[PDB]
């Protein structure tokens, strides 16, 4: 009684993965490597298409890691590479009567470094901060990149501002979206949409303390691979943000010398006024509040009675066991421990004091080093707190910091969106018999 | 609850033309292909014509092929048959019928289903 | 209602949009393979309508009766109460049998068609 | 003439020498774009022939009725009297409707195929 | 068989294994352009394909009569007692006037059922 | 043997001022320039 | 026995065993490998 009639264009698709490419709208970012955005993008609404999400297995973050990475090598390509500087350097202390949580860092370092013509030396004095300057046995020093690598001299012209990237299928595949606003990463979406293209995306680089990007609409969300294995990140995304305002308030005097035929080289000249240190002022009252709804939201996956303790990281490279952010273009590296100490049971500002270093090792890679030039003036950025980085450590559970791993700041805002391959063609049973 | 209600003109001369309308309630109109079926006064039921669901494909006996025209309104869920030529051998009762045909995604018919009261036309 | 709008209604329902889905199959290294791997799998889904005897088509009907075991259910069931995503669930067993069916019927077919241009 | 040889003829001249031009549409990152992006419009315009319901076809004619709007000229000065360029050019601000048109009226016949198929 | 498994087998019985190798004609920058150059020569056979007349078909039958000076062998001679390779290298200096003719057959006739679409 | 047809009745605007052809030109010949001088040899010990 | 030309003595001739003759190498010294850092990140092997 049936035949089997053929159909194109069918609307069914299948899990996939494929590239992607960017669209946007100097900068270590840029706008040549991406395609113009569409000014009025579509998003269609599935009234009752159900679609099973999983942001922990979404490779729309692996290539999103690997196109970050690339931008920022290609961006180091035509820049200076400071090999003239691996020598040996002699250094005393640049203000050594200060009583301030500074005494010991900032010194100043001299050296003979390399000019424009092979046969000449020039001596250069230059101010260096402890973290970047290793003790070899004034005192005989080297810098920190010498033990294990090169260091490149990130071009000055280049801004490190984050650019949104909005990530857009080629064509034959699209991008659903969940749009549901209790979605915890993994399982069902009720309301799923399809979109050509994401949204844009910054690319925010940060550790425990996720900086910049979206928020929760109606709580907060806790997002874990598995929440009972402790080995895996808690990913927190809040409802509200919390301001962070961080400023480097050294008058910083930036002078440049020529190392070679073309090639320059930017230090800290000296330091106009009083040495201070850079901080980030975070308020009580925010900050006890994000928290109480972070525990109230964490009592639901560990029960109610339990003791919520937060506290402060342990072990491992600054980059790990500080608040790692770009600041203007200098690298803070924040304590964090006035935030994560509390425990939970059943306008009075909080200072961070930060460390600042120019020899950074990003990504966690060994051998490639950028040498991030001194920025003349003081410096001062104001920032939304939009989610955390927690690590599970009886009665009472322990949370601290964690982070690192930069795939875990973009499986944040890529955790809403999934790659399917349309497959138009397919059969089904009718009364259509062809002629013949 | 299917009601099917004929209507139009009566007693025409020869030559003239006359346009017959079918009201329908109580199913969905555009599910359903529908017919019109006339019964002579002293004679059994002969099918007339045919229209499919979406109005696109129409059927007509030989002997009305040129001179019927059927058509249907899914918006106003009205049918009408528009009669020419009006000969002596077309004086019956004319039926609205719902039924009479499929569309391929549906189950077949090959039968009349719902029938309307039915209106006298003369000539 | 656009690009997938259909995918959540029914089969009955979603048949009607097939142009607005097909018209968005077409519409760096990687990026320049992506493009090319898109342009292959577009001419492979073609190559396989052509030879079912499909070409400039997007609804063709066929020879193949259906066996009834590929799915025994009413047409009231599938086109009326079933999407396009729970059908290609269903049957996602049989669609390298059907296919198959589907060309050694165009093959007898095509012959057939020579041999009776071959009578004066 | 040649590709584009016609190219000054008249509409009902240059309408003769379709093969020849048709022929002349298929026969270094950038380059190899540049082969990817002209075999992705070759796809695009045989998909728009195909949905019109025009596969193997360089001359196809369909059911959409001329609007006069569109243009209100003789069929004795278009075809006899104008060039193919002239014609673009006038008739440029309505492609995009009259293709429209063409879609939506192969999707009625295409399914009207279908139920004229299914009468036993 | 498989792919070219009857390729040392006559004509007649190659015949019958058509869509074999029509499905394997489908199935790093030079490799990348290996691709693309494949595509341009599928696209390419297929356009030709579609100029003589033949689009979703596999065989199709022409208007142009067999001129005997490009082969004046009997039917029972090419179909039963010689392969594909052999017949191709025996024309392969005809078949640029073979397909010359091809087209211009189908350029009559598409012109004339132009004009049988226009008697009312 | 390439082949030039003539079009006996097209007109068309020209402006050299706009052609994007010379911008091509100019990329590829500094691209050609500079790759040429890749497989050579770099004077830094001359800057003495 | 595989040539291009055989009678032509300025090609090569390519002979292939139907069977395997076995060879067995051997670099007998004990050799001590000690390691040295040249640059930032860079380091020579060397026999020591
Ligand atoms: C999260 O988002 C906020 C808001 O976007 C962001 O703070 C902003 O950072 C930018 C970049 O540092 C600030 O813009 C600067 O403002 C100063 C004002 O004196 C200007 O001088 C800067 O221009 C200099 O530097 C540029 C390179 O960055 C040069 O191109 C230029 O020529 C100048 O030399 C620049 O305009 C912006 O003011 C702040 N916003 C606020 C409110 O302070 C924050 O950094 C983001 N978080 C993270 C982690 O990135
Ligand atoms: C961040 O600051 C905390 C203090 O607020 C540091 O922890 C202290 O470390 C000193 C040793 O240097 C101990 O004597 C204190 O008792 C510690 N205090 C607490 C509360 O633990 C911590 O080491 C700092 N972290 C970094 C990376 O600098
Ligand atoms: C610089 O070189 C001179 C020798 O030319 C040496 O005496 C001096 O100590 C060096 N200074 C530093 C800081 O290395
Ligand atoms: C030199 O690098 C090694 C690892 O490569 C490290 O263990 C060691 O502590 C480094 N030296 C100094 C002085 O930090
Ligand atoms: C997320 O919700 C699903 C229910 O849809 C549940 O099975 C899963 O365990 C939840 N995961 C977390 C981390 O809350
Ligand atoms: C991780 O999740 C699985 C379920 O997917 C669970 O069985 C397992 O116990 C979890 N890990 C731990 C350490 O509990
Ligand atoms: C570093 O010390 C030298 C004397 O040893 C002094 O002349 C120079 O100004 C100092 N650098 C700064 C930045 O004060
Ligand atoms: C940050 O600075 C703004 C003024 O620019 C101030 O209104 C706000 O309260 C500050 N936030 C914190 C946490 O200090
Ligand atoms: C601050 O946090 C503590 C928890 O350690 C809580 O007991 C206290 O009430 C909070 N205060 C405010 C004003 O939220
Ligand atoms: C406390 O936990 C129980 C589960 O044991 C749950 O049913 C109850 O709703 C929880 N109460 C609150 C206030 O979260
Ligand atoms: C801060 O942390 C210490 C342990 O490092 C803990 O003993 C102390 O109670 C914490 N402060 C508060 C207010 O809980
Ligand atoms: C740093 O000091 C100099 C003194 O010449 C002054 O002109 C400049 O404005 C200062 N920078 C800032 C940010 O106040
Ligand atoms: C912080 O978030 C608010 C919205 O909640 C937004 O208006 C504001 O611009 C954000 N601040 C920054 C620095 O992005
Ligand atoms: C979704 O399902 C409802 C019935 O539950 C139906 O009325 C509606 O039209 C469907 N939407 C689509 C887009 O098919
Ligand atoms: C239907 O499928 C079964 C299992 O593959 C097969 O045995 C049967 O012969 C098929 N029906 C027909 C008519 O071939
Ligand atoms: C399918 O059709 C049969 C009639 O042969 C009927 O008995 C059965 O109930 C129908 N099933 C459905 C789901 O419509
Ligand atoms: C396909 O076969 C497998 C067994 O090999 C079975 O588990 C699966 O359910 C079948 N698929 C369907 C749609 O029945
Ligand atoms: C050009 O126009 C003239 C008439 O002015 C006509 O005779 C000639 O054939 C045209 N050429 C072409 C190639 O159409
Ligand atoms: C012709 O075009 C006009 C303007 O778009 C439109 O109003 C009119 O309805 C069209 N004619 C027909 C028959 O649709
Ligand atoms: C077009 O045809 C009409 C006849 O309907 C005629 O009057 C008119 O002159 C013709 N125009 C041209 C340019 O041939
Ligand atoms: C198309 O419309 C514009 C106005 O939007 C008009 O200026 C132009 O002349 C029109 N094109 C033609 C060919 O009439
Ligand atoms: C090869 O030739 C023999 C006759 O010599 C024939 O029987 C056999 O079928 C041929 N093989 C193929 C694959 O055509
Ligand atoms: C057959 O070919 C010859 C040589 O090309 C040619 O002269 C002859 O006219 C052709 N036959 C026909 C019927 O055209
Ligand atoms: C070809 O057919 C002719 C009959 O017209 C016959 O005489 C001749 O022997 C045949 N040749 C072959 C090889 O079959
Ligand atoms: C094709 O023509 C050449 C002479 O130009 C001739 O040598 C060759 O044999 C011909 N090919 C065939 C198959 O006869
Ligand atoms: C290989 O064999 C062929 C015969 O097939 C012969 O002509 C040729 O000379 C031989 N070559 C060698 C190197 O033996
Ligand atoms: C190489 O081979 C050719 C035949 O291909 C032969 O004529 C020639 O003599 C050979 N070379 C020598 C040096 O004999
Ligand atoms: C090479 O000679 C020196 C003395 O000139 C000796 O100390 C050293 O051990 C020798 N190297 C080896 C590998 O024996």
């Amino acid at each position: 009684n049936l035949w089997v009639t053929v159909y194109y264009g069918v609307p069914v698709w299948k899990d996939a993965e494929t590239t992607l490419f960017c669209a946007s709208d100097h900068n270590v970012w840029a706008t040549h490597a991406c395609v113009p955005t569409d000014p009025n993008p579509q998003e269609i609404h599935l009234e009752n298409v159900t679609e099973e999400f999983n942001m922990w297995k979404n490779n729309m973050v692996e290539q999103m890691h690997e196109d970050i990475i690339s931008l920022w090598d290609q961006s180091l390509k035509p820049c200076v590479k400071l090999t003239p500087l691996c020598v040996t350097l002699q250094c005393t202390n640049y203000t050594p009567n200060l009583t301030s949580m500074m005494r010991g860092e900032l010194k100043n370092c001299s050296f003979n470094m390399t000019t424009e013509l092979r046969d000449k030396k020039q001596k250069v004095y230059s101010l260096f901060y402890r973290l970047d300057v290793v003790q070899i046995n004034n005192k005989e020093y080297r810098l920190i990149n010498c033990n294990t690598s090169a260091i490149t001299q990130a071009c000055p012209k280049v801004s490190f501002e984050p650019i949104p990237i909005h990530y857009c299928a080629p064509a034959g595949f699209a991008i659903l979206k969940c749009k549901d606003k209790k979605f915890n990463g993994t399982g069902p979406c009720p309301s799923v949409s399809t979109v050509q293209c994401t949204h844009g995306i910054k690319p925010v680089v940060s550790t425990q303390l996720l900086l910049n990007g979206s928020l929760a609409e109606e709580e907060v969300i806790i997002r874990s691979e598995n929440i009972t294995n402790n080995a895996k990140n808690i990913l927190v995304q809040l409802n509200t943000p919390v301001q962070i305002n961080c400023t480097r308030p050294n008058n910083n005097t930036v002078k440049s010398i020529r190392i070679g035929p073309g090639q320059a080289f930017y230090y800290t000249g000296d330091i106009i006024g009083d040495i201070r240190m850079a901080h980030c002022n975070v308020s009580k009252a925010t900050w006890n509040e994000t928290l109480g709804k972070v525990v109230k939201q964490l009592r639901k996956h560990f029960g109610n009675n339990t003791i919520i303790r937060f506290a402060q990281s342990s072990g491992g490279d600054l980059e790990v066991t500080t608040h790692s952010f770009n600041c203007g273009g200098e690298f803070f590296y924040c304590n964090t421990s006035g935030l994560f100490n509390s425990t939970w049971i059943s306008n009075d500002s909080i200072t961070l004091p930060c460390r600042i270093k120019q020899i950074i090792n990003m990504w966690q890679r060994i051998g490639q080093a950028m040498y991030a030039p001194p920025i003349q003036g003081v410096i001062r950025c104001v920032s939304n707190i939009t989610g955390l980085i927690l690590t599970r450590d009886s009665t009472t559970e322990t949370f601290r910091p964690g982070g690192g791993d930069m795939r875990d700041n973009w499986r944040s805002e890529l955790y809403k969106y999934k790659v399917v391959k349309i497959e138009p063609l397919g059969v089904a049973p009718t009364r259509c018999k062809r002629r013949v | 609850e299917v009601q099917l209600v004929e209507t139009g003109g009566g007693l025409v001369q020869p030559g003239g033309s006359l346009k017959l309308s079918c009201r329908a309630s109580g199913y969905t109109f555009s599910s359903f292909a529908m017919s019109w079926v006339r019964q002579a006064p002293g004679k059994g039921l002969e099918w007339v014509s045919l229209i499919n669901d979406r109005g696109g494909l129409t059927f007509y006996v030989d002997s009305v092929k040129g001179r019927f025209t059927i058509s249907r309104d899914n918006s106003k869920n009205t049918l009408s048959l528009q009669m020419h030529s009006l000969r002596d051998g077309d004086t019956a009762v004319y039926y609205c019928a719902t039924g009479g045909m499929s569309s391929a995604l549906q189950s077949s018919k090959y039968y009349f289903d719902f029938w309307g009261q039915g209106a006298l036309v003369t000539v | 209602l656009g690009f997938l709008g259909a995918a959540g209604s029914t089969m009955g329902a979603a048949s009607m949009t097939l142009t607005v889905q097909a018209r968005n199959l077409l519409s760096g290294i990687k990026q320049l393979q992506a493009r090319v791997l898109a342009v292959e799998h577009y001419l492979r889904d073609q190559q396989l309508l052509g030879i079912w005897g499909c070409s400039g088509k997007l609804i063709c009907c066929t020879n193949v009766p259906w066996n009834s075991s590929w799915s025994n259910r009413n047409l009231s069931e599938i086109w009326d109460n079933m999407t396009w995503l729970q059908w290609d669930k269903e049957i996602s067993n049989y669609t390298q049998i059907i296919y198959g069916l589907l060309e050694e019927s165009q093959n007898q077919q095509e012959k057939n068609e020579q041999d009776l241009l071959a009578l004066d």
